């Protein structure tokens, strides 16, 4: 039971630069001191990823998802809660939800009826509420129900000092969802354009759904009233690309390095090193795709006779 | 409720002619419509059953010769033979199965004194 | 008490695993009749969202109960397609469900007339009316009640006691698959030749103590020349080595 | 197949006396078993439902019983329009089989 | 030459030919993994199928370990499932060894008794009793021919 919320002040949202983030375990071998050349599905590095603001000013738009989605939240206030997949979201065809508890983190797979704004914050102006559970009109036919350890939060809603960075990344592929959730503490720097460094992700979570992904909502946290501290969370997609690693003596990934964004970098891809000597390197040739196409057929009409030679008398 | 008989004549060895049995009102696609055998001399032998699902149950003995279907809407119950070897001059009795599990429901219907001989009518 | 003839309960069973064995101890010794797959692979070829119902019937609809062939249970009431995959379960249930002053909770639908599709329930429990005549009553004639019981006395001989089935059955579209069943754990053994099996990897070696430290998620582990040499041990959480011999 | 036998072929020494009409059958069937009666030359009639029930028009001295392949029946009273055969059935077995046949006559 | 002869149900004419697993290739009569020779299969309902049901032929369903090529087993005893002696019972974890199909007419198409034929044979070894019909012809010696 929702309500036309509307009253909403729309801006442009942000263009920012993801400089090295978005990198995890490709998968569950145990390597030491080795530089290993993969291919797979990652967040191009200097890739532009858009950045959303909350404070008033309320963002949570529906956003296109494939390939799957690099999600980033900076926040004190631990205000982002959920998540929304699915591809009609009209009680239709069946829906995923992945929601935090305050014990719990539970997985909603099954058909719900999505309101319009989905929200659960607006109480007492200030004040925070997660009421109104009932973002969905009934649960139809659900298929996978699972609960387990939520994710780490601080109590009440703290304005501003965001000292707590959450990424996840989530990766649909031959049915199976996966979830790689990582968390760094305290950043003292003012929040824009996201922190520099390097930061592995390691695995979270493996899931058989097997179900349709197209487009995702994020989920933030009587039915207006909002004046709380503030809250950014940055969208980046993925292409398939190659990448080279190097796992530490520890078998913790330490530095990545491209191999299709410069003549530099594809050098070191093609030498399997992070370092090139003076010289001359052959990377690969190029050829130029075709631009269209045509086809040459002779003009015939009329049918043929297969219906005298298979209904003959 | 009552069922009316149609059929006679005299046929030879090898041909067969169009039984039918008709209904005064009930249904005969969704019921149970079976037919027996009644010879001179001889006791009764089980012939054919239809049941309201299109499945058709008959004895071995005729296997792959009787051909039986209800009418749509004429109320008449209709079976065709094939290869006659002249053991079937006998009296055909048409009605639906007398009880499914508990019923009072029992009426029967008249039969035809059919007969198959080489010999034709003297 | 198993469901009647009329409603086959339905019980989709899934995110497990597979075991029968049990299954050849409920009753002694007998056959399955089994159709889609041969009774000793059923432990094996594991697939997805196993099919389950559960009805109790006569003894003769027991062999009845096989696709292509029509009846009364197996037309009005409970029909299997002409590819179903899966097999049913039959056993002898006098000293369960029979009953010594006659038990007529169990009911089955003789008047349906219409041929049922594979794979659907039907519940009329509304009276039928045959003649050309609206009944549209209760209680009448030419009103019969599509819905009649059977009877389970226990001085009936094999035919006619009650038989309870379980129609198990199986489907694969796409889908990663989440019923499968292992078993045959062995011993570990040190310091011998063997040919181990780890999580699905097949090799030869002797497996000693190790030294080294993986990490809470990883498994596996590979050298330079791209191999197998440590494996982590699925029951209880330590670590060896594989050298050659 | 059943193989559908009575021994008591012609019970025509009885004119309203004890009559011990039975069948029998092959394998072991319950009470989905009934009988027909049968004037020469037209269409046979019903005289009990299921083994255990009775026709609606006809002598309330009709009373038959059995079980564990054997049917019992008795007509006491032997009424001078009963001058007919009478022929066992049972069904709910494909194949559906008849009985031979039995003669009653009155002298 | 050799002829092995026996009846299996149709579903299981798959488990016959060369490294299967299963009840009848692994428990019953297992092929050597390097044959070579024939099989033959030709459908037996009418002959070998009798329309009340035909016991005759059984098949050992449970059994310790596998058989080894061409290896017959006709013990008949009873097979321990558990850690629980069995002295000779029908009871708790203790089972009968090999049953008996019912073959019936109305089964379907897979349930109906083939019939097999395993021809088996070797060649290029030694010499040969029995060979083709091909008719002799005379002999040459120091010309060039084809033999
Ligand atoms: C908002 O209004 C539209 C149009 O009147 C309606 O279809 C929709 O259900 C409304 N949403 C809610 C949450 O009431
Ligand atoms: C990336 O974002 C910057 C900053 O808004 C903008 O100038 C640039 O055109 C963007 N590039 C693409 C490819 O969107
Ligand atoms: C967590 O889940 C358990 C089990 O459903 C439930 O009893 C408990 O109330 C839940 N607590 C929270 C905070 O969601
Ligand atoms: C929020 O406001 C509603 C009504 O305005 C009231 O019922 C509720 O108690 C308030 N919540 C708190 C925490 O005061
Ligand atoms: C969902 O995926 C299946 C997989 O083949 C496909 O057949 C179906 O069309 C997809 N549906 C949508 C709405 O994308
Ligand atoms: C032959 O005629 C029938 C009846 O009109 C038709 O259904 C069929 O398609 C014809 N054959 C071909 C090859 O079209």
């Amino acid at each position: 039971q929702c309500v036309n919320l509307t009253t909403r002040t729309q801006l442009p949202p942000a263009y920012t630069n993801s400089f090295t983030r978005g990198v995890y375990y490709p998968d569950k071998v145990f390597r030491s001191s080795v530089l290993h050349s993969t291919q797979d599905l990652f967040l191009p590095f200097f890739s532009n990823v858009t950045w959303f603001h909350v404070i008033k000013r309320f963002d949570n738009p529906v956003l296109p998802f494939n390939d799957g989605v690099y999600f980033a939240s900076i926040e004190k206030s631990n205000i982002i809660r959920g998540w929304i997949f699915g591809t009609t979201l009209d009680s239709k065809t069946q829906s995923l939800l992945i929601v935090n508890n305050a014990t719990n983190v539970v997985i909603k797979v099954c058909e719900f009826q999505f309101c319009n704004d989905p929200f659960l914050d607006h109480k007492n102006n200030k004040s925070w509420m997660e009421s109104e559970f009932r973002v969905y009109s009934s649960a139809n036919n659900c298929t996978f129900e699972y609960v387990s350890q939520p994710f780490l939060m601080d109590l009440e809603g703290k304005q501003g000092n965001f000292k707590n960075l959450r990424e996840f990344v989530f990766k649909n592929i031959d049915g199976y969802f996966k979830i790689y959730s990582k968390h760094t503490p305290i950043i003292v720097r003012e929040p824009e354009d996201l922190p520099q460094g390097f930061s592995a992700l390691e695995p979270l979570v493996d899931l058989p759904i097997g179900i349709n992904i197209t487009r995702f909502q994020t989920l933030l946290a009587s039915s207006s009233g909002w004046t709380a501290g503030a809250a950014a969370y940055y969208v980046g997609y993925l292409q398939p690309r190659t990448f080279l690693l190097k796992y530490n003596e520890n078998g913790t990934i330490t530095d990545a390095v491209d191999c299709a964004l410069d003549p530099l970098s594809e050098t070191k891809c093609t030498l399997k090193s992070f370092t090139v000597e003076k010289g001359i390197y052959q990377t690969s040739n190029f050829r130029v795709q075709p631009t269209e196409s045509i086809v040459r057929f002779p003009n015939i009409t009329n049918l043929c006779p297969f219906d005298e030679v298979f209904n003959a008398t | 409720v009552q069922l009316v008989e149609s059929g006679g004549g005299l046929v030879q060895p090898g041909g067969s002619l169009r039984l039918s049995c008709a209904a005064s009102g009930i249904i005969v696609s969704s019921n149970y419509m079976s037919w027996v055998r009644q010879g001179p001399g001889k006791g009764l032998e089980w012939v054919s059953v239809i049941y309201s699902g299109g499945s058709t149950y008959y004895a071995d003995s005729v296997k792959a010769r009787f051909t039986i279907s209800r009418d749509n809407s004429k109320n008449t119950l209709y079976l065709q033979m094939n290869s006659l070897r002249a053991e079937d001059t006998a009296v055909y009795y048409c009605a639906r199965e007398v009880v499914g599990s508990n019923s009072n429901m029992d009426v029967w219907g008249q039969g035809t004194t059919v007969t198959v001989s080489s010999a034709s009518t003297k | 008490r198993f469901a009647s003839v009329y409603a086959w309960n339905r019980k989709r069973i899934s995110n497990c695993v597979a075991d029968y064995s049990v299954l050849y101890n409920l009753a002694p010794f007998f056959t399955f009749k089994c159709y889609g797959v041969s009774p000793t692979k059923l432990n094996d070829l594991c697939f997805t969202n196993v099919y389950a119902d559960s009805f109790v019937i006569r003894g003769d609809e027991v062999r009845q109960i096989a696709p292509g062939q029509t009846g009364n249970i197996a037309d009005y009431n409970y029909k299997l397609p002409d590819d179903f995959t899966g097999c049913v379960i039959a056993w002898n249930s006098n000293k369960l469900d029979s009953k010594v002053s006659g038990n007529y909770n169990y009911l089955y639908r003789l008047f349906r007339k219409s041929n049922l599709k594979p794979f659907e329930r039907d519940i009329s429990t509304e009276i039928y009316q045959a003649g050309n005549k609206p009944c549209n009553g209760v209680a009448g004639f030419n009103c019969y009640f599509p819905l009649r019981s059977y009877s389970f006395r226990p001085t009936y001989g094999v035919g006619h006691q009650p038989y309870r089935v379980v129609v198990l059955s199986f489907e694969l579209l796409h889908a990663p698959a989440t019923v499968c069943g292992p078993k045959k754990s062995t011993n570990l053994v040190k310091n011998k030749c063997v040919n181990f099996n780890f999580n699905g990897l097949k090799g030869t070696g002797v497996l000693t103590e190790s030294n080294k430290k993986f990490l809470p998620f990883q498994q596996f582990g590979r050298d330079i020349a791209d191999t197998t040499d440590a494996v982590r041990d699925p029951q209880t959480l330590e670590i060896l080595d594989i050298t050659p011999c | 197949d059943i193989q559908m036998t009575q021994s008591p072929s012609s019970l025509s020494a009885s004119v309203g006396d004890r009559v011990t009409i039975t069948c029998q059958a092959s394998q072991d069937i319950n009470i989905y078993l009934n009988w027909y009666q049968q004037k020469p030359g037209k269409a046979p009639k019903l005289l009990i439902y299921d083994a255990s029930n009775l026709e609606t028009g006809v002598p309330s001295r009709f009373s038959g019983s059995g079980s564990g392949t054997d049917f019992t029946f008795t007509i006491n009273s032997l009424q001078p329009e009963d001058i007919a055969t009478y022929y066992c059935q049972q069904y709910d077995n494909l194949p559906r089989t008849f009985g031979q046949g039995t003669k009653v006559e009155i002298k």
